[PDB]
């Protein structure tokens, strides 16, 4: 279960380093699967984006993304958010946001 | 210039992060300079190249190090400090700071405050590590880290750091390593869900020769008393400045219209002789009573009509009413009857009553398992005060905010403290690690030891 409190800042990349043992390359590759995951089009579409990112083995990531899409996104979003401009900008798009309102609800709750 | 985009940051264990041991090297076992590992989990020296942290960093590709007095997490084998203000959580448990306004927001606790682990908790209410025989210090600590004016007191750095103490003086880290204890254990985002009294209980036993050691548990009595006083001595520096924070927040005055007896073996004349040759007068010997030893009686060893229960109740009015002003008491002096009497001149703000359920028989020390039927919602001690100030007091109704009792035979016995939170009204009773729920109606129910009451 990809609780909301469950990921952190750092779990995207600590995750995706499980395949990847180079810590610079391990983390361009979770900046560019966390690029292709925000700004997405298509479940296929972005299943095989990343599938380009991190190669056609490793089906535990597409896995993830399926469970989790904007889950992921939001929660990397708002626990990376380096500032309040950013963690209030994050909270407020995942106020309108009806399940990313109910993952906030539950984070704090 | 390579902070910012640090990828060896997203390795940091949070699980493993104690930082309340003391703050030493793992190898070079120096106070100096010290960093701690942030994936190692231990501490070493140093902040560079050929020292310690920077060897164990290379050998244990632990990348990633924060200095526990710099409060700066850098990447020790590139020696490049690093920036990410997602990181803030472990300096806040590795130095808890309360705000100016956060310091006075503890009576609107609300929300649980859930650690970094699996557990959500209050701030407060957590438990202290009985380390070996710990129970009653750990007891005590977590019982006036209740009292908000000395966890207010303790929570702000400033009102104790510029403390003009002697260079030379051990008796300073009580002052210092109690402030660290209450800071902790009020910390709202803590990384565990309980802190280690090991730092502060090391320092109390050595700041005490020998004395209330974490080996052999003490008295529970003893062992408050003993805090109380070196802290109303350490809060004070380079003077004799009596206004110390303890000293006003749980330290009253009592005026004992004390007396004598004549003697036992005289005739009327002799004793009359001294009853007006003022060696039998009435004195009055105002003293500041820090703690009020509300004596329970001794049960009567006997069954009654009454009572299913064989357990002597006693009422807590009856029990307090004998340091009012008419209830005289004897004391067994040497070649002496000395029968006085007390009254109390003037309530602190948090009186703080200790009764005494252990006394020492003819061949043995007994434990007195009389209970205390004290009411925990509100009482007032104007019917037991001093005649003269009676209307000077405008405040009298208090209510007791923690309670500790000492459960068990008097050789082998635990310490378990009931206090009454709050923020939310749940009186909690708090084992040495367990935090449990209390019913109010059971609180009254436990023999207590020490209580401390708020005035309101």
């Amino acid at each position: 279960d990809l609780h909301p409190r469950d990921i952190d800042a750092f779990w995207l990349q600590r995750q995706l380093s499980r395949f990847y043992d180079d810590a610079i390359v391990s983390q361009k590759k979770a900046d560019e699967v966390l690029e292709i995951l925000k700004t997405a089009s298509d479940d296929r579409e972005c299943e095989n984006q990343l599938v380009l990112l991190l190669g056609f083995n490793t089906f535990d990531f597409i896995k993830v993304l399926r469970q989790h899409r904007m889950m992921i996104l939001y929660c990397t979003l708002l626990a990376s958010a380096q500032s309040e401009a950013e963690k209030e900008r994050i909270m407020g798009k995942m106020e309108a946001d009806p399940e990313l309102s109910k993952f906030l609800y539950q984070l704090h709750e | 210039r390579r902070s910012r985009h640090c990828p060896y940051l997203d390795t940091i264990n949070r699980s493993v992060l104690d930082f309340d041991f003391e703050k030493l090297c793992s190898i070079s076992l120096s106070h100096i300079n010290a960093y701690a590992c942030l994936v190692c989990g231990k501490y070493f020296q140093g902040r560079g190249l050929k020292s310690h942290a920077y060897i164990h960093s290379v050998q244990f590709s632990h990348h990633v190090f924060l200095n526990l007095h710099t409060l700066k997490f850098y990447c020790l084998p590139d020696n490049y400090e690093i920036i990410d203000s997602s990181l803030e959580d472990i300096t806040y448990v590795l130095k808890p700071t309360f705000t100016k306004q956060q310091i006075a927001n503890l009576d609107k606790q609300a929300k649980l405050s859930r650690a970094y682990d699996g557990t959500t908790y209050l701030p407060g209410i957590v438990g202290l590590n009985n380390i070996k025989a710990n129970d009653y210090a750990n007891a005590v600590l977590q019982a006036l880290s209740n009292v908000p004016p000395l966890r207010n007191y303790f929570l702000e750095e400033d009102n104790y750091k510029n403390i003009k103490r002697p260079p030379g003086d051990i008796m300073f880290l009580l002052v210092q390593r109690f402030g660290e204890l209450m800071r902790k254990l009020w910390n709202p985002r803590n990384f565990k869900a309980h802190v280690s009294p090991h730092e502060m209980l090391q320092a109390v036993v050595l700041c005490s020769k020998k004395t209330f050691q974490i080996t052999k548990q003490g008295d529970g009595v003893d062992f408050l008393s003993w805090f109380l006083n070196a802290l109303h001595s350490a809060l004070g520096g380079t003077k004799k400045k009596k206004k110390t924070i303890v000293t006003d927040v749980f330290q009253g005055s009592m005026r004992i219209f004390t007396k004598k007896l004549p003697h036992p073996d005289l005739p009327a004349e002799e004793k009359e002789q001294l009853l007006h040759n003022d060696e039998y007068q009435e004195t009055m010997v105002e003293s500041t009573f820090m703690y009020l030893t509300l004596d329970l009686p001794t049960a009567p060893l006997y069954k009654d009509e009454k009572e299913q229960l064989i357990i002597p109740q006693v009422p807590l009015f009856n029990i307090l009413a004998k340091f009012n002003g008419i209830t005289e008491k004897e004391y067994k002096t040497y070649k002496e009857n000395f029968l006085k009497r007390f009254q109390l001149t003037k309530l602190p703000p948090y009186l703080i009553f200790c009764i005494k359920r252990f006394t020492k028989n003819n061949f043995f020390v007994e434990k007195n398992p009389t209970i205390v039927n004290f009411p925990i919602t509100n009482v007032d001690l104007r019917e037991y005060l001093s005649e003269e100030v009676q209307a000077v007091h405008k405040n009298t109704t208090y209510d007791l905010i923690a309670n500790i009792v000492h459960d068990g035979k008097p050789s082998e016995g635990s310490y378990r403290i009931h206090v009454l939170h709050h923020g939310t009204g749940k009186w909690y009773e708090l084992q040495d690690l367990q935090v449990t729920d209390i019913l109010p109606q059971m609180i009254t129910l436990s023999e207590a030891y020490i209580q401390i009451w708020k005035r309101r």
